[PDB]
């Protein structure tokens, strides 16, 4: 799984608007899915309290 | 007394002049105004994007 | 890119991955010297 | 505006300091910034910690060890050749030792 | 200066050392410990503090 | 060893030959 | 802990002591696996080993 | 084959790395492992899991 | 904003940092497309987007 | 003149200060 996984929160509606500007070079494409936090731990932390 | 009670310490600071300083440099040092890997983000360098 | 999706009540995040190429080279000139070389080409780690 | 007092942004009264917890700087998205495992947290300057989890905490206060190496490298340039106390002169009104208070 | 000042190879600045081994009396608590200072980089003992 | 087919399983009086070096599994 | 910069893993010559191993918090070293090993082997039978 | 193929030399298959140190955080676990491989023999990290 | 000081424009390369804009306060760029407009074209006519 | 004349003068050898003495550079953002 060669990618950058960003994960971008999303409020109990509606839509969002990621990212910013790069080269884009050798580049391969997308790939979402849609995640619940409370399942998904805060991010790679040595110890998530939440 | 050894009446006392069973209990949990907490701890903190507080800096009330103080601006949190991250200086632009490799090794965080301050040897010039001119940072060290200030000056090694002109080699025909590029535009960064930050966040 | 934005994104429209189905609303849910309770908090969610969305996960997009962004397909790269996250290839490493490790050389070992010898005995016990280990220099591997990370390459992640779209999003890179350095600048 | 209907205030009046000590206003930080031009009389240089910065009490709300301490309040921070971590700082993540990121370039074009993708890089963060320090990288090359510098600290011992790479991915952030953790400036507070609250679990304290293995040894990070630093004093006899909280704030982590990275955070006060950080700050004494950029105020001082003390963190490597050990931790005694910075001079007189350089030791101000606007520095970090002369109002860090554990 | 911008050269032969930072590595730029990925090094860490603080290392932790856990003991290889420790003991205990009841008067005494012995820990050793097992640096090995990298193979270029070399470290004054103005820091090495016990945590 | 130069002649790095004697260390292959022989089939007949030959040794067993396939292949291909090498691995470019990578997608998602 | 794979991914998490703090908790890092270290593969690296006794001599030289540079990890050769670095985390950026951006790879998912678990999913990457799950995928890999579901699309290489029939992941219908259990295996008690690796679980 | 028979020759040029197995050492003959009274050599170990399953090697055991006891930990040279550990430390146990109640949060997380951390052993540190030296694996000296051999003088000519090889390894696939395939192998080595952890126990 | 066309010659003011504080308020301006920075046309220029998205690496270069250098601007290709300068505007010195005694330039009068308005007057300069008033008169401009005036003389290369008949201004009984009314355009309806440049008002 | 040798701008000798613009300085005290302790005794006979002019108080003149370091030539490199010049020039400044006190900036920090903390």
């Amino acid at each position: 799984l060669s990618a950058a996984n960003m994960l971008y929160p999303i409020p109990p509606n509606a839509t969002q608007l990621p990212i910013p500007s790069r080269n884009w070079a050798a580049f391969r494409g997308w790939s979402l899915t849609r995640l619940k936090q409370r399942e998904t731990p805060a991010l790679g932390s040595p110890f998530d309290p939440y | 007394d050894p009446r006392h009670a069973l209990r949990d310490p907490e701890r903190k600071f507080l800096c009330d002049r103080t601006l949190w300083r991250i200086p632009f440099s490799s090794n965080f040092m301050s040897m010039g105004s001119l940072t060290d890997l200030g000056q090694n983000l002109l080699y025909a360098n590029a535009a960064h994007a930050l966040d | 890119m934005t994104f429209e999706m189905d609303p849910i009540n309770e908090p969610t995040l969305l996960y997009v991955l962004f397909e790269v190429f996250d290839v490493a080279r490790v050389h070992q000139p010898h005995r016990g010297v280990i220099e591997v070389v990370y390459l992640r080409t779209p999003f890179s780690a350095g600048n | 505006f209907t205030y009046s007092g000590t206003i930080p942004y031009l009389d240089g009264t910065f009490y709300l300091s301490h309040t921070f917890r971590k700082v993540a700087i990121q370039f074009d998205s993708s890089v963060t910034w320090p990288g090359n495992d510098r600290l011992l947290t790479p991915n952030e300057f953790e400036i507070k910690i609250s679990v304290d989890g293995e040894g990070y905490n630093v004093a006899q206060s909280n704030m982590t060890k990275d955070w006060f190496l950080v700050q004494m490298l950029a105020n001082y340039n003390i963190g490597y050749q050990g931790y005694h106390l910075p001079p007189d002169y350089k030791d101000r009104t606007f520095s970090f030792l002369h109002n860090f208070i554990p | 200066p911008t050269h032969d000042v930072t590595t730029e190879r990925s090094q860490r600045l603080q290392l932790r050392f856990v003991p290889v081994d420790r003991e205990d009396t009841q008067y005494s608590y012995k820990t050793r410990f097992q640096l090995a200072v990298g193979d270029n980089r070399v470290l004054d003992m103005a820091s090495t503090y016990f945590d | 060893e130069y002649n790095y087919a004697a260390l292959a399983p022989r089939q007949g009086s030959r040794p067993m030959l396939s292949s291909g070096i090498g691995t470019h599994e990578m997608h998602g | 802990y794979y991914n998490s910069g703090g908790n890092l893993g270290v593969l690296a010559g006794q001599s030289s002591q540079l990890n050769a191993v670095v985390d950026l918090q951006d790879r998912n070293t678990e999913l990457s696996y799950q995928m890999l090993l579901a699309n290489t082997t029939d992941r219908s039978r259990y295996f008690s080993m690796w679980n």
